[PDB]
DNA sequence: CCCCCCCTATCGAATCCGTCTACCCCCC
DNA sequence: TCAGTCGGACTAGACGGATTCGATACAGTTAATTC
DNA sequence: GAATTAACTGCCCCCCCCCCCCCCCGTCCGACTGA
């Protein structure tokens, strides 16, 4: 029964998200309904409240959220998947030399993670062949080399292209 | 029409703040009301609280709320349209040049932009029952091609006194983009002093071709042009005059092997493309006959019309 | 006709500033007045405030405002036209 | 009431500019 | 009769590149000032 | 002539590959066409 074993929550503020992860999530994990946590956009609440001159409160909130998420994941052995947005380089470091885009939320958020992925799509300039080009890349991991592959989106779901992994 | 800025001090504003706003460029209450808070902050003698009070008073004076579409439709139906001197052009434009919006004309050389500008400069002084606007005209020249002889010829065509027509036209010459932008404040002062009904800027983008040369100066040029167009739009909204500007063309070197055999597009880019409300595309026909085409409009279908340039100015194609 | 650039000395401009302007290709007050600010900034040894002051002083002596069409038509009528040596071209022009 | 000791990056923008001519056929 | 309009041969067709913009302190070098 | 202060400039190095057309300004005539 796929439908009845998925729970959906809505938040609007950073404080609302913090309260949700502090109160509602542990109740669901402890009783055993779910063993997977997905955040649709962690960067969305933080990009609407803090400017370039308010880095310290944002860092405090990010550290608290990361600590709470890591504690819950370690306690209940449930993977945590976070979806993030990107910002351009605006060339005038962190390992991104010739990349046009980089993950958002700075380096404080990047210190809280374990495996960092990156999904990229080449626009019509490189996608003038008829179909969009999508590549899923591994940025860093304690046990995975930097690699990449290709995938397509269809009516069935996301499927990777066989014989495409780069070494 | 607009309420002079000298009515703010009756609401609790000291005279020095009003004077500072006057040097800032705001001469009416409507000009202050439309301005954002950031623009008011940049004044030396105005703080955040002073700007808040001034904005509150301006919003009290000027209505800036929601309105039913019926009221807007009724109010729009009484706007004035100025005849272009040609029956075909008037039929194509469904009345003539509208007031309160920016209209732009573009084309290659000897296509008749300056002649149309002169004809509009004369015909805007006619009585409303004859297709005029009953006002004055303002001509800003950036090339040096302003000749009052054409105005005299058009006035003689329309049976007006030549001396009076020449006395109702204001002329200024722009030598650079910075000077071109600086002329839009004295224009505001003259418009609040006396009733004007037209404003010709020819050519609007002539000096930008030379003031900014390469690709390394594209961003600054586009930002300057956008600011100039915003000033034109605020003038048009505040005083309800008709704004007519002219443009130039640039070749399409890549070509792509299209049928036109000589492709060309107007200069200015997406900024002036999205800012202009109505655009007219002029091209040469045979002899003295030219062709005008609707290039962009919110309420006019794409169609073409034929006019001609005579010794009396722009007019219908003489047989 | 045009006024020499040396008249900016009496308006409160350093002699070295006028020397730089004269070495940059400007030789009259009209040439300085018509020049945009960004062109004056390009000259080495001239600041933004100095350029603004120079432009203000130059504009104080050159009329760059609004005038009626009657005055322009009056001044335009005293323009000089040079004969081309042929009656036909002179009549055509 | 008095003591000794510290923090952290962000956002994308904005089009221009035309060159170059070639090549003769055929009797009542 | 009669002009607008669909569709199209008309002797002949190829060509390429181009750059900038931030929000900021202190020293180096040249220019103005009063003894 | 000179000690002294004041004002204008400056902080820099990576892109060498090459399918790609797109919405007409053709110039105009032959014939269709319905009225
Ligand atoms: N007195 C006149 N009688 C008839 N035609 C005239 C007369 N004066 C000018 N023209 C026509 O005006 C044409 C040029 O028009 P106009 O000056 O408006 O050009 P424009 O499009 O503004 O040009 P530019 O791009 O150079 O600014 C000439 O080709 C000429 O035939
Ligand atoms: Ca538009
Ligand atoms: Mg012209």
């Amino acid at each position: 029964r796929f439908g009845s074993q998925i729970f959906i929550e809505h938040v609007a503020d950073v404080d609302t998200l913090l309260e949700c992860v502090n109160k509602k999530v542990p109740v669901l994990l402890s009783r055993g309904m779910a063993r997977l946590v997905v955040i649709d956009s962690v960067a969305a609440p933080f990009r609407c409240e803090f400017d370039s001159q308010a880095s310290a409160p944002r860092a405090r909130h990010l550290q608290s959220l990361g600590a709470t998420l890591r504690e819950l994941s370690s306690a209940f052995q449930s993977p945590v998947l976070c979806i993030n947005q990107v910002t351009e380089a605006m060339e005038e470091p962190l390992g991104f030399w010739d990349e046009r885009v980089s993950p958002a939320l700075g380096i404080t958020w990047a210190n809280q993670l374990l495996v960092r992925l990156l999904a990229d799509r080449l626009r019509e300039e490189e996608a003038a062949l008829g179909c969009p080009a999508r590549t899923l890349r591994v940025l860093s991991a304690p046990h995975l080399p930097p690699s990449s592959c290709s995938y397509t989106i269809s009516a069935e779901g996301v499927r990777g292209t066989p014989g495409t992994q780069s070494h | 029409g607009p309420q002079p800025i000298s009515r703010l001090e009756q609401c609790g504003i000291n005279a020095n703040d009003v004077k500072k706003l006057e040097e800032a460029g705001f001469h009416t209450v409507e000009a202050v009301a439309y301005a954002p808070k950031k623009e008011l902050i940049n004044i030396k003698g105005i703080s955040e609280a002073k700007a808040d009070k001034i904005l509150a008073e301006a919003a009290k004076l000027v209505p800036m709320g929601f309105t039913t579409a019926t009221e807007f439709h009724q109010r729009r139906s009484e706007i004035i349209q100025i005849t272009t001197g040609s029956k075909e052009l008037d039929k194509l434009l469904q009345g003539g040049i509208e007031t309160g919006s920016i209209t732009e004309m573009f084309g290659e050389f000897r296509t008749g932009k300056t002649q149309i500008c002169h004809t509009l400069a004369v015909t805007c002084q006619l009585p409303i029952d004859r297709g005029g606007g009953e006002g004055k005209a303002m001509y800003i020249d950036t090339e040096g091609t302003f000749r009052p002889e054409r105005l005299l010829a058009v006035a003689e065509r329309y049976g007006l006194s030549g001396s009076d027509v020449l006395d109702n036209v204001a002329y200024a010459r722009a030598f650079n983009t910075d000077h071109q932008t600086q002329l839009l404040y004295q224009a505001s002062a003259m418009m609040v002093e006396s009733r004007y009904a037209l404003l010709i800027v020819d050519s609007a983008t002539a000096l930008y071709r030379t003031d900014y040369s390469g690709r390394g100066e594209l961003s600054a040029r586009q930002m300057h042009l956008a600011r100039f167009l915003r000033m034109l739009l605020r003038l048009a909204d505040e005083f309800g005059v008709a704004v007519v500007i002219t443009n130039q063309v640039v070749a399409q070197v890549d070509g792509a092997a299209m049928f036109a055999a000589d492709p060309k597009k107007p200069i200015g880019g997406n900024i002036i493309a999205h800012a202009s409300t109505t655009r007219l595309y002029l091209r040469k026909g045979r002899g003295e006959t030219r062709i005008c085409k609707i290039y962009d409009s919110p309420c006019l279908p794409e169609a073409e019309a034929m006019f001609a340039i005579n010794a009396d100015g722009v007019g219908d194609a003489k047989d």
